[PDB]
């Protein structure tokens, strides 16, 4: 090479991918980051914003964008599989570290009050639809409906045991409000929230499978969108002038 | 804490706080105190501040020092938004549990839609004891109790730790079979293909079937366990009952009545003048007891001859004066001087800062024997500088 | 106290000590 | 000669990392008992102290890391040997991976840090020890530590010299674009690594063996 | 309004560094900066207080209710009203911090349209 | 200038010091800004916002 | 019962729950209405309040 | 809604002039005015007024009425319902106006889509 022996250079090849994928976590959990908490908020921060219409509605929508950016960005230039996970873990992992250290190790607010919302599993079906057919494409079509549909299930797990029903006072309450209600913050009064709250039109019973739809079809657009927004941030280009 | 730098008018013109009292001011970890107390809501509601249609009572504090366990107005459990009508009058309560040991400042409080918070007067709380120590708990409808404070932690961990692994191991696994560089080359050069071909999507099929497998799995075991679930009960409740006795701001036979009739605040920035036209209303002589603005009370040392248990900070005696019984059915106007330290320490003298130089709050009259008898007074008043 | 100016200006002055 | 080094990294790492977490366990501590009232005169020793103090600091950083990067360029940057070189931009991905923590601890940990705290007190001011560490701290080290890795290929490497790197430039200006209240993101580092990639492809015509 | 201050800043700034770069962010937060200041001497007289009928008001309200406009209710206005959510005492600066951060961004999109008003392409078709 | 600009690099347009004038004529606009701010906080020392 | 062309009135009272629940809009605009699939009957004219 | 003559009027101002910008303009212009005359013919009877029980109502009213829709409650109409800042009896010749006006930015607009509809370009990867 420009290198000494053959050693050398796989040694270099070895260590400067490692020091890439570290650079690329951190520097993705970032953008990802802060974009989401500013717009997905709010129903990640809290189990009391968890309902059957708004948070599996929003969250697939706004989470979608940072995992196509960089599908486009690892399955174009290298052809790895893992760029939804990659943003999604990423993710996970910056606020899990947020809410562990300082929501509860900070301000003491237990944990079942603010565990994040659940990704991996969407963003698999999403990393392995764009691997079975190379195609970005059928994607933003089959894979990130799937996104939307898989996003409660893989949540219920997690989510079920504050949807208890308790007796307080003679009203009923889940115990996701009541942890909610009882932890106090100082700025979340019951109405800000933006959960379901009943309709006329509303017919079923149906409630978390149209949101499923729902959250699967808009997907597709913004995956779409943020597709190509992650090859125009992949651009190699000089410019001349500043 | 904080209050102090919200506008003053704002304080003043919207929730007239008073008979705001603590029940304990010590407590050890798991012991409960009250915090209770009655809220008039101004009539000359302020254009900058929403409806207090719908609105939300609140403890006052830093973070979760002290556990809410149960709150009420109107006469109302509320757990979710209230609906507080424009000049009628409230009574709350709040039940806290001690949860972390320290002295904290807890103040009622409640906040309005397109408003913000609104900040009553609050108290020391020293909480001793040992957070390890807390418990709840909580009776579920099946009849069973739970711990929130540990309660349903270890199932989402037990959930969201593996995946956030197999999420890892996923990344890895493609990172070290054949790796970034040598796969930037490969596509970049020839065709990938040699990144890429079954069985490489062989892996990619099964890891997906196993995960909806997984997926299916984890969502049939968790309707096993917890078979019967409710969705999270929202919305604004029915309308709330007010204070009918005694009393007592608009009701009943016998009231006072109080026009305010310009007033002069000195800037800086410790005295307010204030001219009030009075109507006795009731068949008692009363004399004016009492100023109350944005929690703050300025007592009239002739009635408040000595003195009340509340906070510091707070609680003014000079609120003075002229003694001189107003007569029933009279029909007076009375200069008050408004005098104290903390009207400057409250901030309410930065009032020449606002975009709406008025005030607002509660007078007190009392009657010879016990009766309280309250008036609304607020309006124009004018700073004079230095 | 003044881990202001500890801490931070230790931080960047072991950094250009290092060039 | 050894292409890979990796000492400065280490430093820049170890350095940085138990930094913010002397910054962390100095605000759990003085987070109460210091944070609460900001009219307190504890607010100034303890939390004022450090913003009045920082923003000059990071400032004088900025420029001064800059303007050394500068006059340490290599004006004879086209005549450098394919090796030195590839050591160079091993160099660059040490920054951009310094780069890369500074962008979580500023972007991940102490922005959604500030979510929690907002639910801890009322606000007496602008200034909270959240926002102090956050917007005033966090922030400006991470665009200082970007316009360094920005400023060392610009004044060391062929090719980000002479030209501007389209991405390169999203990177170091970016930040300068963060407000709250009250997409166009920073994930440019991905048409940087592909230019360094670009690079290390070149620097080589007999890559059978990979 | 008084402009000439903020707009030579901008010039300048932009002359000192042939970026417009570092002028669309340090150039445009001078801008927002200096506004209100080199306002400030235009019009604080007519911020003085005078009271009429009981109650404060400003001259220039005064100016605004004594000089009548056909179509001027107070209402439509769209000028501070106060907010449970100001702290301070801190109005002017933060406005004028936040006016300094937006125009960066509409700096930057104004450079550019600059850019393509400046075209000097034939098109053959219309 | 549009020729100088259009031929070679300008530079012969612009350069120090032409730059030194701009940072004399920008100094002088900020203390002239200082002062007439100081002086009008002179005159009126007591002022309110807009009432409304 | 009803031959085509041939009258018939459908009458009866509403009470206004007092808690209204927030999810619905405030019945301050309302429409009376015949729920029917489609025009199997005309509508001739309705009232409600005391009010055509 | 009575659309051939407008569509007739675009259609021969491009014709005789074959550039889509006149047309964008004059064409479209023309698109707008013509659209309530050319409905005018057809809507006019509904229009007749007639009395039912005391109140003014037209037969398009009273069809609406008649007529039961499940879920068309006289409100979710938009439709005009007056204003005080209505001078005339200029009703329909402004919305003529407006929706000449208008239609020219979506005809711009909308002339360029179907050129990209018309692409005939490949791309290679999917
Ligand atoms: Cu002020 Cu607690
Ligand atoms: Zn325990
Ligand atoms: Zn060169
Ligand atoms: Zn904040």
């Amino acid at each position: 090479g420009p290198f000494n022996s053959v050693a050398e250079a796989a040694g270099c090849v070895a260590t400067t991918d490692w020091m890439l994928l570290v650079l690329l976590f951190f520097a993705v959990l970032g953008g990802y980051h802060v974009h989401f908490m500013l717009t997905a908020g709010d129903w990640d921060f809290w189990v009391d914003w968890k309902d059957r219409r708004m948070w599996p509605t929003v969250l697939p929508i706004l989470g979608v964008t940072f995992c196509a950016a960089s599908q486009a960005f690892w399955w174009v230039n290298f052809r790895l599989p893992f760029g939804a996970v990659f943003a999604v873990l990423g993710l996970m992992i910056g606020e899990w570290i947020n809410r562990y250290v300082n929501f509860w190790g900070w301000t003491y607010f237990p944990i079942s009050l603010v565990f994040p919302s659940a990704m991996i599993v969407p963003a698999i079906w999403l990393d392995v639809i764009l691997l079975l057919s190379g195609s970005y494409v059928i994607t933003a079509v089959v894979g990130s409906l799937g996104w939307g549909l898989l996003f409660y299930p893989n949540n219920w797990p997690a989510i079920a045991a504050f949807h208890q029903a308790t007796e307080q006072h003679g009203q009923l309450m889940t115990l996701a409000d009541l942890i909610g209600l009882h932890f106090v913050r100082t700025s979340m009064p019951e109405y800000i929230r933006m959960v379901e709250r009943g309709t006329l039109r509303t017919f079923g019973k149906d409630v978390v499978p149209v949101a499923a739809f729902f959250s699967g079809f808009v997907s597709m657009m913004v995956y779409f969108l943020w597709w190509f927004m992650g090859r125009w941030y992949s651009t190699t280009k000089r410019i001349e002038q500043i | 804490h904080g209050e102090k730098s919200q506008q003053a008018f704002l304080r003043m013109r919207t929730l007239n706080w008073y008979d705001v009292q603590w029940s304990k001011t010590t407590v050890n970890v798991n012991e409960e105190m009250i915090l209770s107390g009655k809220v008039h809501v101004f009539s000359a509601w302020p254009q900058a501040v929403a409806n207090p249609r719908v609105s939300f009572l609140n403890a006052g504090e830093p973070g979760p020092v002290l556990v809410r366990t149960a709150q009420f107005i109107g006469e109302q459990f509320a757990p979710r938004s209230v609906s507080l009508e424009i000049g009628k009058d409230y009574a709350f309560s709040i039940n806290l549990r001690g949860r972390r040991a320290g002295r904290w400042h807890v103040h009622a409080q409640i906040n309005v839609e397109g408003g913000g918070p609104i900040i009553g007067p609050g108290q020391w709380i020293e909480i001793k004891g040992d957070m390890k120590d807390f418990t709840d708990p909580v009776t579920l409808l099946d009849g069973s109790t739970v711990d929130l404070e540990n309660y349903g932690i270890s199932r989402i961990y037990a959930w969201h730790l593996p995946w956030l692994a197999v999420g890892a191991a996923w990344i890895l696994f493609w990172f070290i079979r054949k790796g970034i560089i040598a796969s930037y080359v490969r596509v970049a050069e020839g065709r990938p293909d040699d990144v890429i071909g079954d069985d490489d999507r062989r892996i990619g099929a099964i890891v997906l079937a196993l995960t909806i497998l997984a997926t299916i799995v984890g969502y049939a075991v968790t309707n096993s366990t917890f078979p019967r679930t409710i969705p999270l009960q929202a919305g604004l409740q029915k309308p709330l009952t007010p204070i009918e006795t005694e009393g007592t701001v608009g009701v009943g036979k016998e009231q006072v009545t109080t026009e305010l009739n310009g007033g002069v605040y000195k800037v800086p920035g410790r005295e307010l003048t204030i001219n009030v036209k009075v109507k006795n209303g009731t068949s008692q002589p009363v004399r004016l007891g009492e100023y109350t603005a944005a929690g703050l009370r300025f007592l009239n040392p002739t009635v408040f001859t000595q003195k009340p248990d509340f906070p510091d900070y707070l609680l003014a005696d000079r609120g003075l004066s002229n003694d001189d019984v107003i007569a029933p059915g009279e029909s007076k106007e009375i200069v008050v001087k408004i005098q104290d330290a903390r009207w400057d320490i409250e901030r309410l003298s930065d009032l020449a800062y606002d975009t709406d130089s008025q005030v607002g709050g509660l007078l007190f009259f009392f009657t010879p024997d016990g009766k309280r008898f309250a008036a609304e007074i607020g309006g124009p008043v004018i700073p004079k500088f230095v | 106290a003044a881990a202001a100016a500890a801490a931070a200006a230790a931080a960047a002055a072991a950094a250009a000590a290092a060039a | 000669e050894s292409v890979v080094d990796l000492r400065g990294m280490w430093i820049g790492l170890a350095v940085l990392n138990v930094f913010y977490l002397i910054v962390r366990i100095y605000e759990q501590v003085f987070g109460w008992r210091a944070g609460l009232d900001s009219f307190a005169p504890e607010f100034q020793t303890y939390w004022m102290s450090i913003l009045w103090t920082e923003i000059p600091l990071e400032l004088v950083s900025g420029l001064g890391l800059a303007g050394y990067l500068w006059k340490t360029r290599d004006r004879n940057v086209d005549a450098v040997a394919p090796r030195e070189e590839m050591r160079r931009l091993v160099v660059l991905v040490q920054w951009l991976v310094v780069y890369g923590i500074a962008i979580y601890w500023g972007a991940s940990f102490f922005t959604e840090q500030d979510g929690a705290w907002h639910m801890t007190v009322i606000r007496d001011t602008d200034f909270t020890p959240s926002h102090i560490i956050e917007f005033y701290m966090s922030y400006p080290i991470y665009s200082v530590i970007a316009v360094g890795a920005f400023f060392y290929a610009k004044t060391r490497i062929p090719y980000f010299a002479h030209g501007y790197s389209l991405a390169f430039l999203i990177v170091a200006i970016g930040p300068f674009m963060i407000i709250p209240n009250v997409g166009w993101m920073a994930l440019g580092v991905f048409g940087v690594v592909l230019q360094i990639l670009g690079r290390i492809h070149a620097l080589i015509g007999k890559e059978g063996v990979a």
